[PDB]
């Protein structure tokens, strides 16, 4: 149906007006969105969620050129193209979207997040779920493969339980880097003493 | 919005 467009990192009244004028609507959440519009690669919660879902991530020019044309244009020419950020992170946004379209990055993972992590637990939970993973709101107390805990040094006192039952402690970068690149490599993010 |  008509696009349900989410925005991140931008203030774009013109863009919103274009969405509206062309028969689309504003998405209330990543879960509800068909498209994400932004100006460059920005690791916001919305961006990571959209990427995890595989929805098109398009520049502001998509809407402006669509309004000029009088109809929503195909997304292809408007994919966000940010070579500086691609170089920095060692990834391709198009290739990561392709991976998200082929499979759910975190299916089969169960992930708990300790309270001091950034982004905070409920925001991590949104990202996790957008990648098809299972967010755990309660502390896990038994071992299962791919059941992991995202934590940080500040939260060491909160890791006694997962440490005992053998659940890996991972830095937030497991998700911040992994979801951006659409790779799940927990080994690389295990926290040392 | 916040970036991370």
């Amino acid at each position: 149906t008509a696009p349900k467009v989410l925005f991140t990192g931008v203030v774009d009244a013109r863009g919103e007006r274009a969405v509206l004028a062309l028969g689309g609507s504003l998405a209330g959440s990543a879960a509800e969105a068909s498209h994400l519009v932004t100006d460059r690669i920005r690791r916001t919660v919305k961006f990571l969620c959209a990427l995890g879902r595989g929805i098109p991530i398009l520049s502001l020019d998509w809407l402006h050129q669509s309004r000029k044309a009088g109809f929503f244009l195909p997304p292809d020419e408007y994919v966000v193209t940010d070579p500086e950020q691609e170089k920095n992170f060692g990834f391709s946004l198009q290739d990561a979207l392709s991976r998200a379209r082929e499979r759910r990055l975190l299916e089969g993972y169960e992930i708990y997040v300790t309270p001091g992590v950034q982004p905070p637990p409920p925001q991590m939970g949104e990202i996790i779920s957008c990648c098809g993973g299972t967010y755990l709101p309660s502390m896990p107390r038994s071992y299962k493969p791919q059941r992991v805990v995202i934590t940080c040094p500040q939260d060491f006192p909160h890791c006694s339980i997962p440490l005992r039952v053998g659940l890996p402690l991972l830095s937030p970068e497991f998700l911040l880097d992994g979801v951006l690149k659409q790779e799940a490599k927990p080994e690389a993010f295990v926290l040392s003493p | 919005s916040q970036e991370y």
